[PDB]
């Protein structure tokens, strides 16, 4: 998507092939604060120009190129030709690059060694490539195609299908005079005659040899408005096609009212004529007009046709040329015609896309490029795709004076469209219509009013009909305990079936347990219960975890791939909870959300799983209420070890409530609170989740891999000492010959664990300095009985 | 040199660092799965 | 991608590999100065 | 041939195009006739006199052809090429007009009855594009400026149509200029010119600037400054601030642009106060910055005084940040605005190990936007210094401070012998001697830099009403601070020695702990002999054994003997510090302006200081 | 630590969030061309 820039320069790099320096990483770092969803490189193209001219070592074949390139009106010209320009001023970087290529084509030579134009046909060619692609993009409708008829029937739309060398001076002069005003309509005359010619330009008129050398001379100067009425009677008649979009037809439109006008004025010629008193003279002069405003008419069509330009990019070009005939009162003002009637479609489909945020696309020209998507597959596939691959920006059409607000539109469009498809749009309240204008200040202020009215409908919409604050709400409630009683049942319903294989697992039987619990409280004042559902997934967070850290260095392939199916699971690793919302309901809550909630879920709740198996261990051991407390030594002695652990597995737990808890939780509702647009929220959201994750510290391998061996060592031992309860019950192989001194291997083991997981978190503390950290080891040794062995130990490492 | 409060820069950092390399592991894994 | 204009401007380049592959940067409204930095720099090795 | 044709001929000429009997000669490029259409010499004469006409129009036709064939020409050349091109249908409308007389003869004389105008005319336009090539925008107006004061009241009318019409293009783009501040110039006709070459801060000096050769002709330099600045401003009001307001007469033209920029500047400076409020700024600075509430440092120091005093290399800012967050939050500068205190932060400028922390940590303000626009890195490096210098005499005042303070306690709670008195009393002393001159330097420092330089810039500033006034005032502030901070290169001996000075005091200070340190561990000693003497007395054994008797006395005699050698180093330090300062007065002697004498006299609350030095006296 | 060690573990932190970008781009570049 936007990474295109890595893997251009990484490509750039390579083929290069230079390893020393540090490489275009930190030029990237620089590349990446020039970021604009639209271009503003307009820069002094012409004193690039004169830089490449004074080194150029042909200039007429530079010149001719970037003519071209300028007619063809193609983009990122200007940074291009800036570029070349400057290039030449480094004559060193000049040879580098002239070397690399030498040796590239040398090393692909030795790899190689080893291992006239008729218009009519290009017309078709291209309105057929135009068919093609509209109806691949469409993929879906009915194609609006026209009958092969329009083309057929010739001469519909105008174009072209005695002696005289010693007749006297007048008769020949109104005899030219009358076939001039019979060519000036596009029809052929008697002795000026229309030729067809070869390349895209205008008709050749030939005359007869024996007239006149100043006579023909002036026709010749005079021809120049037939050649332009036949273009531009080219252009409307091959432009009307349904296939050119809106915009180009309010184009052909406009020529057709001034050439209807321009007729106007010939036959007035005509019926001027009739009375047999006019001469060369009267009609050069009466011309002169109309003659400047078809050669500006006959400009701006072949340079639309050549440049092949649809849609907005087209009024962009109308604009330029407008402007780049500003200070002229008759130009300026048929412009000014031409373009405001050329924006009157666009305008309106772009106020259509702003108040209502209906889309329009008959051929897609909008600004706006939809992409068929859905909305249930991103709420299964991770991969994101909706808000980044369904109203995107379309660059190759773009509006000049619409760039420096290009983004903001689509965002309110897209709004809309969030209200739109949930079927409760209402009218703006204002809807005032956008309308072409000269200067900038007006439309741009509008959009601005419009963009700031639809966020607050929005987010008023998001607080209402969908109530996102009492799904979050519940969001937290579930997920990050505070339901004591919902998960105190919970557990005493399914500690029994938690220990079996999953396998063996069927989640009927867990939601039905669910389900029950839920009933069987008093917690049923929430009313989005309705939407969880409880999960196995194939995997742990130890092993998760350690794959998606763990990358890149050695273990990219060395045990990802490792699949648990040769290993068994239990049902309490993969055991967790899954959310389904619709589309319109909470649409922030997303797969990768999910993905962070059922992370620190089951991590949270595996540690209320692992304080609820040391309460019970100290519950089961109550024999020694009034018996011997000295006595019955390792029957005795794990008292110590469990406090230990209880208090361990306490501060941690504590740690993660009030240290994570409250400060995301206070800061999240507070900032949402003054959110002012959804990507406001958003972000809140994600730092939420950012800060929940990093306050557990679970974005590192060694700590969590300690971490976990704390957690497994001390549930072995739970289950170890329950076992040896078991069988001392049982009576007042392995299990028999279970215990040889056992409390002192365990402690034995837990201790250095322990205190290398403190020394790990003093050494990344000293480093990532911040106060949970410290917090977390002052809670920890809070009193003096455990705190000598740490310093010794950190003393010598 | 800096203004010595970058270390909030280098917790950013992490983040893109981490997110983006947890999204790549279920890319990785839907890879597998075809 | 204007493949065919691509070759026609490498072409109006008239120079001594094809390199062009920077002008997507450009497409990427992306600072000349900088891009001629990294050049500059890149030749510097 | 007949006249007819001549007249035919003619007519056709002053189109520009051939005719039957007259051509071009290559050799004299103007029209005439040919050997072979040979007449009266009389009609030769005066086909060639109206031939003028012909020629000018030719060569009219020529040069708006080949720079209409060019797009890259201008927008004032194109204007100039339409006023051209209505010139020309003009002359075509007369010709029309004559030719409709030709029908049903003439004579040559009614041509030039026709004519002679037009040809002074064409003849005013042929001098008008032939000091035209190769010039585009303002200087074309001055081109065409060049004619304004000719006489010909005809030809002076349409020169200034011409301008008028002309004139329109660069009206509306200062006027554009002046309103919404852009310039889409492609061929840099503006006489504002630009670098796109520069960020958004830099901008100010860079980017934009002047074009003496293509100034307009109407205005002059002070103008174009004036113009420019209102440009600046409003490119400043939105492309910075983001905020956007709403916004031939030549008598009071002049008057109207001088009301536009005084309300633009007005409006531009109640916007910066209002938004970011530059005042509070400097507020802000100087109260943090330039150590104001004491109570900040003073709460500082007492954070960091467990912590500094070992070498740099294990200093973090995490606990600078939550100590300056619960002093704010304790300290009686709770009032501070919150988006003020965020920005504020602490800066480092190297690890040096052979230094102790006090010595390298710094603070540092973050600039953005207009703020960082209007506050050089050079003027932030100089106010780093002055901090600097500031710091180091906090720190030798709160080394003064807790020594005293720690004399009171360990001498009052260690009075019990008198071994230490001569010690303590010379100690007393020299601490004595030290906070009296620390005292009356800081008292100079804060009642001449932190009130006088600041209390007149926030007096100048009050009635300024422009952005160069502001950015002069600030600038010549810190000008005058660094003067008078003796960080100027005429002061350097008078640094030195103060240096010198502080480098002394914090030296005692050292060897004070280490007789602090020395005097702990023998009350340490001397209370657990007792405790073991009455151990010994309550566990049944009577006197003191041998070997702890001869412990006590060897243990005590040395420690006397040693006592001394302290003695001796104090008194040796105390000369060195009297020497030193007894030098840094003799220098200051030397005194140039009023304030150093002044703090010489009034260093005399002793008055026991000439003695020594005769020169003082 | 001092002031170089940060710089260096920026830089080599940001070599490896390079790293992490062209690896999910080509891993974008596959999921798309099916």
């Amino acid at each position: 998507s936007e990474f295109r820039i890595h893997h251009d320069v990484n490509e750039l790099l390579s083929l290069l092939r230079v390893h020393g320096g540090d490489g275009a990483e930190v030029y990237i770092d620089l590349l990446q604060k020039n970021r604009t969803p639209y271009v503003t490189t307009t820069v002094s193209a012409h004193s690039a120009k004169v830089k490449i001219a004074e080194f150029s070592r042909t200039p007429e074949d530079f010149l001719k190129k970037y003519d071209e390139l300028k007619s063809k009106n193609t983009r990122n010209l200007d940074p291009l030709v800036y570029l070349l320009s400057k290039l030449m001023e480094d004559r060193e970087t000049l040879q580098y690059l002239q070397q690399n290529a030498k040796e590239r084509a040398e090393l692909a030579a030795s790899a190689a060694a080893s291992s006239g134009p008729t218009w009519q046909q290009s017309l078709e060619l291209t309105r057929k490539m135009l068919r093609d692609k509209q109806s691949k993009k469409n993929s879906g409708q009915r194609l609006p195609v026209l009958p092969a008829w329009v083309y057929e029937r010739p001469a519909l739309l105008g174009d072209f299908l005695v002696p005289i060398g010693s007749l006297p001076l007048a008769s020949q002069e109104a005899a030219v005079v009358e076939d001039l005003l019979y060519v000036l309509v596009g029809v052929d005359g008697r002795y000026i005659s229309a030729q067809p010619l070869t390349g895209r330009q205008g008709r050749t008129f030939l005359v007869d040899p024996n007239l006149d050398l100043s006579i023909r001379e002036l026709v010749s100067r005079i021809l120049p408005v037939a050649a332009s009425y036949s273009t531009v009677t080219r252009f409307i008649e091959e432009k009307s096609s349904f296939e050119y979009g809106q915009v180009n037809h309010a184009l052909a439109a406009a020529m057709r009212t001034l050439v209807k006008e321009y007729l106007v004025l010939v036959t007035q010629l005509e019926q001027l004529q009739r009375q047999g008193l006019l001469s060369l003279q009267k009609l050069w002069f009466y011309i002169q007009p109309a003659m400047r405003s078809l050669d500006i008419l006959a400009s701006l069509a072949t340079s639309v046709d050549k440049g092949e330009c649809i849609g907005g990019a087209t009024l962009s070009l109308l604009h330029d040329r407008s402007f780049s005939y500003t200070g002229d009162s008759q130009a300026q003002e048929l412009c000014l015609h031409l373009t405001k009637a050329a924006s009157t479609p666009y305008f309106e489909i772009l106020e259509k896309w702003i108040y209502r945020g209906i889309i329009d696309d008959p051929y897609s020209e909008f600004m706006v490029e939809e992409h068929e998507l859905r909305k249930e597959k991103i709420q299964e596939d991770y991969n994101d795709k909706y808000w980044d691959q369904r109203y995107t920006v379309v660059q190759r059409q773009i509006p000049s004076f619409l760039q420096k607000m290009a983004g903001k539109v689509l965002s309110t469009g897209k709004y809309l469209n969030v209200v739109r498809e949930c079927g409760h749009d209402v009218t703006c309240p204002v809807a005032k219509e956008v309308v072409y204008t000269l200067k900038e200040r007006a439309y741009v202020e509008q959009i601005e009013k419009a963009f700031s009215y639809a966020s607050k409908v929005l987010l008023d919409f998001l607080m209402g009909e969908k109530e996102l604050l009492a799904h979050l709400r519940s969001i937290k409630r579930y997920f990050l305990m505070d339901q004591g009683d919902f998960f105190v049942h919970f557990m005493d319903l399914t500690e029994e079936e938690l220990k079996k294989p999953v396998d063996d697992i069927t989640p009927t039987r867990l939601e039905a347990l669910l389900e029950l619990a839920l009933r069987m409280s008093t917690a049923n004042t929430d009313p989005f219960k309705d939407d969880l559902k409880i999960d196995l997934m194939p995997h742990d967070l130890i092993t998760q975890l350690l794959r998606v850290l763990a990358i890149e260095t050695q273990q990219e392939k060395a045990m990802v791939h490792a699949d648990p199916t040769e290993l068994t699971l239990s049902g309490l690793e993969a055991f967790s909870f899954d959310y389904v919302v619709t589309w319109p309901l909470s649409l922030i809550i997303n797969r990768k959300a999910l993905t962070r909630y059922q992370m620190l879920f089951r991590h949270m709740f595996y540690c209320k799983h692992v304080e609820r198996q040391l309460c019970s261990v100290w519950i089961s051991n109550k024999a020694a209420k009034r018996f011997s407390l000295h006595s019955a030594k390792w029957f005795a002695g794990a008292f110590t070890l469990r406090q230990r652990m209880l208090n361990f597995v306490q501060n941690i737990q504590s740690y993660m409530m009030f240290e994570v808890m409250e400060p995301t939780w206070h800061v999240l509702e507070q900032n949402l609170r003054s959110a002012s647009n959804i990507d406001d929220v958003l972000g809140h959201h994600a730092s939420f989740l950012d800060n929940c994750l990093k306050d557990c510290m679970l974005t590192n391998p060694e700590l969590l891999r300690v971490f976990s061996k704390l957690m497994s060592v001390c549930v072995m031992f739970t289950n170890c000492l329950q076992r040896f309860t078991q069988s001392m019950k049982l009576d007042s192989p392995q299990l028999a010959s279970s215990f040889e001194a056992t409390i002192t291997k365990f402690d034995k083991n837990f201790s250095a664990h322990l205190l290398d997981l403190l020394a790990r978190l003093s050494i990344y503390s000293t480093s990532d300095c911040e106060h949970g950290m410290a917090s977390v080891i002052s809670r920890l040794d809070f009193n003096g009985f455990y705190t000598e062995r740490l310093e010794r130990l950190s003393a010598e490492r | 040199r800096n203004m010595k409060d970058f270390e909030n820069q280098i917790t950013e950092l992490k983040k893109e660092n981490f997110n983006l390399k947890l999204r790549i592991y279920f890319l990785e894994e839907r890879m597998q799965q075809e | 991608a204007e493949e065919t204009e691509l070759f026609e401007l490498a072409q109006a380049a008239g120079g001594a590999e094809v390199f062009k592959i920077l002008v997507d940067l450009l497409k990427l409204n992306v600072a000349p100065l900088a891009v001629f930095q990294m050049l500059k720099s890149m030749c510097a090795g | 041939v007949t006249e007819a044709a001549l007249v035919r001929d003619i007519l056709y000429v002053f189109q520009g195009i051939d005719g039957k009997h007259v051509k071009m000669s290559n050799a004299d490029n103007c029209y005439t006739v040919e050997g072979k259409a040979n007449l009266s010499k009389s009609l030769r004469d005066t086909a060639v006199r109206l031939a003028e006409l012909g020629w000018l129009h030719n060569k009219i036709r020529k040069y708006t052809d080949q720079r209409s064939l060019d797009r890259s020409f201008g927008l004032v050349g194109q204007s100039f090429c339409a006023a051209l091109h209505q010139e020309l249908r003009e002359y075509y409308r007369l010709l029309s007009v004559l030719h409709s007389q030709l029908q049903l003869s003439l004579t040559l004389r009614r041509l030039l009855v026709w004519t002679y105008d037009p040809k002074m005319r064409l003849k005013t336009l042929a001098a008008l594009v032939d000091h035209c090539q190769g010039r585009k925008g303002g200087e074309l107006a001055s081109a065409v400026h060049a004619y304004t004061k000719t006489g010909d009241p005809y030809a002076r009318s349409l020169v200034q149509h011409i301008l008028s019409l002309v004139s329109h293009p660069v009206l509306s783009f200062l006027y554009r200029w002046i309103y919404d501040g852009e310039l889409e110039d492609t061929y840099h006709e503006f006489f504002v010119a630009s670098d796109p070459a520069v960020k958004a801060d830099r901008l100010w000096h860079d980017k934009y600037a002047l074009r003496k050769p293509m100034i307009p002709s109407f205005m002059t330099m002070d103008q174009c400054r004036k113009v420019l600045l209102i440009g600046k401003s409003i490119n400043f009001l939105h492309q910075v601030c983001h905020d956007q307001t709403p916004t031939d007469l030549e008598n009071a033209f002049q008057g109207k642009i001088d009301a536009a920029y005084f309300e633009t500047s007005k409006y531009l400076l109640d916007v910066l106060n209002k938004k970011y409020s530059l005042l509070d700024h400097m507020q802000a600075m100087r109260r943090y910055l330039l150590l104001g509430q004491g109570d900040f440092i003073r709460h500082l120091m007492d954070l960091l005084k467990p912590e500094l005093v070992r070498p740099a290399t294990t200093l973090y800012q995490h606990n600078l940040t939550g100590i300056l967050e619960t002093a704010v939050r304790a300290t009686n500068a709770q009032f501070d605005s919150p988006e003020i205190l965020k920005r504020l932060d602490v800066r480092l400028l190297e690890v040096s190990p052979g230094d102790t922390g006090w010595d390298v940590f710094s603070l540092d303000y973050h600039v953005d936007g207009p703020i960082a626009t209007v506050f050089t890195r050079e003027c932030m490096s100089h106010y780093l210094r002055a901090f600097n210098f500031l710091w180091r005499a906090k720190r030798v005042e709160y080394i003064l401070t807790d020594i005293r303070k720690g004399h009171m306690c360990n001498a009052r709670l260690l009075r019990s012998m008198p071994e230490f008195s001569g010690v303590l009393h010379h100690c007393h002393i020299l601490a004595s001697e030290m906070v009296h001159f620390i005292h009356q330097m800081q008292y100079y420092v804060t009642f001449e830099v932190l009130e006088c330089s600041w209390d007149e810039l926030w007096n100048r500033v009050q009635r300024a009403q422009d952005l160069d006034h502001i950015i002069a005032a600030h600038e010549a502030f810190l000008g005058t601070v660094i003067s008078r901070c003796l960080l100027d290169s005429d002061s350097r001996a008078l640094l030195n020695q103060l240096r010198a000075v502080f480098d002394q005091i914090i030296e005692l200070q050292n060897t004070q702990d280490a007789i602090y340190r020395a005097a702990l561990e023998e009350l340490q000693r001397r209370l657990q002999f007792e405790e073991k003497k009455k151990q010994r007395e309550a566990e049944g054994q009577w006197g003191v054994s041998a070997a702890e008797e001869e412990q006590e006395k060897r243990r005590v005699q040395e420690f006397q003997e040693s006592i001394p050698k302290m003695c001796s180093q104090l008194r040796i330090l105390t000369h060195f510090y009297q020497g030193v300062v007894q030098q840094f007065l003799v220098s200051l002697t030397t005194s140039s302006d009023e304030s150093l004498r002044f703090l010489s006299f009034r260093l005399d609350f002793n008055e026991h200081y000439r003695a020594r030095e005769p020169r003082l006296r």
